[PDB]
DNA sequence: CCCCCCCCCCACCCCCCCCCCCCCCCCCCCCCC
DNA sequence: GGGGGGGGGGGGGGGGGGGGGTTTTTGGGGGGGGGG
């Protein structure tokens, strides 16, 4: 169901959402067990955190000590779970055409932390939750409408025999070369060159490296653009770009706000 | 007293005691008997010193946190020294 | 190829809290049955 | 010999007082692009 379709009947149900990850926090430590130590007698006791509240012992547990207000919290001996907050934007497939996309913050825990990264389109299954937020930290006073978030419980994105058999072939060079772009009429030495570029040479320690570099020139209204598109589709981790400007993607590494951005070459 | 030159003052104390133990059970005057007893009081005292107790005043009620620590040792002492 | 331009980025009431005071409750001691 | 009553200490509650609660212009440097 749509992120835009959620309503207060959902406030404790297990829901399903689809959308785009904008960013995530670093891992946030979330206390699961407080660890208390007695100032006078150095006795220690573990207290589970209940509904986010520290159930502080008012007096020391040991009846032979039983001093009031003497227990103190030892922060770095408490036990912490992992929490992370991720901001999920409404996918443009679902938006009405005349307004901004919505977004929902989602909380994700333990080994589900870093299930996704910025730019990932995902599904999540999670309980829709809501909580109040304060008017000011020095007061208990709460605003009369709650923050909403989804508290996730599942996330999801969006052979050798044949290899050696084909490797026995005699026509393999021509077979593979024509296969990179069989929709394109014969330019076969270009196709062979680009296949050899896909394979590449080798590296060495000492630098000399396995890169192979190719250029196509000649008339503009011809198959070279389609050829670049096909090798882009074939290669595992390459990119497509053009020699100047930036449609939020540019060639060179570049300093901007302060952050270094890596360009298309990098 | 324990640390200085491995506590050679303790050897000074036993020498002050040996300098009456040399003269006989018959020979030792009341002053000599006192000197030997004084050396024993020195050894007893040096054993006996132990950290004091944090003696709180109870006129005024306890705050929302109790006493911060009972430790009474001065900053140049550690409990291993004692 | 050099210089100049021009473009970009950057700087008074209400709640929480703390202190003080008073009363009540619980324990211990002493007397009475 | 045990139970009641009286007296003293210690704790808790209530009240009172107090303090806290962003775009727009101007100037400068540096980088990039265009014209002679
Ligand atoms: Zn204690």
């Amino acid at each position: 169901k749509g992120m835009r379709e959620l309503n207060p009947n959902d406030i404790d149900k297990l829901i399903n959402l689809k959308g785009l990850v904008l960013r995530s926090t670093p891992v946030i430590p979330d206390m699961k067990v407080a660890f208390f130590k007695c100032n006078v007698c150095d006795h220690t006791m573990a207290v589970e955190i209940d509904r986010g509240v520290i159930q502080e012992p008012a007096r020391c547990e040991r009846i032979d000590c039983n001093e009031p207000n003497s227990m103190s919290l030892i922060h770095n001996r408490c036990s912490f779970a992992d929490k992370q907050v991720i901001k999920l934007q409404e996918t443009p497939d679902f938006v009405p055409d005349g307004q901004t996309p919505h977004s929902i913050s989602l909380c994700v825990y333990d080994e589900l932390v870093d299930s996704c990264r910025a730019g990932d389109r995902i599904e999540v299954t999670g309980t829709f939750r809501s909580i109040p937020i304060r008017a000011n930290s020095r007061q208990r006073v709460l605003k009369s409408l709650y923050k909403t978030y989804v508290d996730v419980v599942h996330v999801k994105k969006v052979d050798l025999a044949k290899i050696r058999e084909v490797a026995a072939r005699e026509d393999l060079y021509s077979l593979l070369a024509r296969s990179i772009a069989p929709s394109i009429y014969e330019l076969e030495d270009v196709k062979k060159g680009i296949l050899l570029q896909l394979f590449g040479g080798t590296n060495k320690t000492f630098r000399y490296r396995g890169d192979i570099n190719i250029l196509l020139c000649g008339d503009p209204s011809t198959s070279k653009s389609q050829i670049l598109q096909y090798v882009h589709k074939i290669t595992p981790r390459g990119v497509y770009t053009s020699g100047k400007g930036s449609s939020a993607v540019g060639l060179t590494a570049y300093i901007t706000r302060l952050v270094l951005e890596s360009g298309a070459l990098v | 007293i324990l640390s200085m030159e491995s506590g050679k003052v303790l050897r000074a104390a036993i020498r002050l005691a040996l300098d009456v133990i040399k003269i006989d059970r018959l020979s030792r005057t009341p002053r000599d008997n006192m000197v030997l007893k004084l050396v024993l009081n020195f050894f007893r005292n040096v054993i006996a010193i132990e950290p004091g107790e944090f003696t709180i005043n109870t006129k005024k009620s306890m705050p929302k946190k109790g006493i911060t620590s009972i430790d009474t040792l001065p900053p140049n002492v550690s409990m291993d020294d004692i």
